[PDB]
């Protein structure tokens, strides 16, 4: 089945993309991210390793694109990479999550570019907090050193790093969120709201917290959001009212902040269970989603409602079968539109563009 | 143990 559906994609690259670069690491990411600098250009994502032994390594790799792939360095870490993301006000520093439960900062600078053979794991600041694994992850844009993360524990843990030396040091959360009853699968800060947040839960739940509330057990709203497990969510960057969430229930949600009691859409094509949703960081009518089902959706909500000929529903802008394994995240590249960087399973990274006249 | 990942990731040297 998936080896057919892919030598069907193969064939139909050229027609259906303007970029398409596959790559195999040495071991499967969980995490991909494009680091926001620019130096054809040169590209940098951090990602990271899920091993069978104990080689494991936070990875920034560079990647040449019109205007090859290579590891810049790997950095010794405690386990695999749950998930790493970089700090929007100084993206040298990276935050990750380890099995151990512990969420580690790195300033990859600050490292050999070989890491150290002996194995050893040498954190810029370890924090403290929780008591299992997990993967949502979030950097507040507008307040700097604000860190949220969210765990198989059934809490979300707050930490400002912002007066702490990064000189190896522990730091217990500030706050401590305790409104959901399941697995939190995913946190994420409002983008101009340097008060509000997001978490989405096995609890079938979107919850929206105010860090001015004394309250950190009840969220200003909660939300039945899902048939089953949220795995992710998504704030629009350009609308203030909007964010997306993703589910177990094969859908992507639509939801606006000014009244939660009903949904604004539902997209439906995926297959099996959403993982990821990210909104295009170039166009606010643009997302997309990923998951169990190999495939990466790409959405335009512009389209809602309009007469076709289906395929599929009209706001289903893309779909991305290159994969043949699960996607296990994604990410937009911020200084090339339309270019999108997906890891999966089965080693694969992959960089492509969607061809200029599916969007044009 | 967690859902979200793969319990045999594959090394390709």
């Amino acid at each position: 089945v998936i080896n057919e559906e892919y030598k069907i994609w193969k064939k139909n690259t050229p027609f259906l993309y303007d970029l398409v670069m596959t790559h195999a690491l040495e071991w499967p990411s969980l995490t991909a991210q494009w680091l926001p600098d620019v130096t054809f250009s040169i590209h940098r994502l951090v990602l990271g390793t899920h091993t069978s032994d104990e080689q494991n390594h936070l990875v920034i790799a560079s990647v040449q694109l019109p205007n090859k792939i290579e590891i810049e360095i790997k950095i010794n870490h405690e386990g695999e990479v749950n998930r790493a993301r970089y700090m929007p006000q100084n993206p040298c520093i990276i935050a990750t999550k380890t099995p151990s439960s512990d969420v580690l900062v790195f300033d990859y600078t600050k490292h050999p570019s070989k890491p150290d053979p002996s194995g050893e794991c040498n954190p810029d600041l370890r924090l403290r907090g929780h008591q299992k694994e997990g993967y949502g992850l979030s950097w507040n844009p507008n307040l700097s050193g604000h860190l949220l993360s969210a765990s198989d524990d059934h809490t979300i843990c707050l930490w400002d790093i912002s007066a702490v030396p990064k000189e190896g040091k522990v730091v217990d959360a500030k706050t401590i969120f305790t409104g959901h009853t399941a697995v939190v699968e995913d946190v994420s800060w409002h983008l101009l709201h340097e008060s509000l947040f997001g978490s989405v839960a096995d609890d079938q739940k979107l919850m929206i917290w105010d860090t001015r509330s004394n309250n950190t057990s009840k969220p200003s709203h909660s939300v039945d959001a899902h048939t089953a497990e949220v795995n992710c969510l998504s704030f629009n960057p350009y609308s203030e009212f909007i964010l997306a969430t993703g589910s177990a229930d094969k859908t992507v949600a639509l939801w606006d902040l000014r009244n939660l009691k009903l949904k604004l859409h539902s997209f439906e094509s995926h297959k099996d269970e959403i993982f990821q949703v990210q909104w295009s960081p170039h166009n606010e009518t643009i997302l997309a989603s990923s998951g169990t089902d190999r495939r990466l959706n790409v959405w335009d909500l512009s389209k809602i409602g309009e007469e076709q000929s289906e395929d599929g529903p009209p706001e289903l802008l893309f779909i991305h079968g290159g994969h043949t394994a699960k996607i296990s995240d994604f990410s937009w590249n911020p200084n090339e539109p339309w270019v999108i960087c997906s890891v999966s399973e089965d080693n694969i990274m992959q960089v492509w563009q969607m061809a200029e006249n599916i969007y044009n | 143990m967690s859902r979200r990942k793969q319990s045999n990731p594959r090394q390709i040297k």
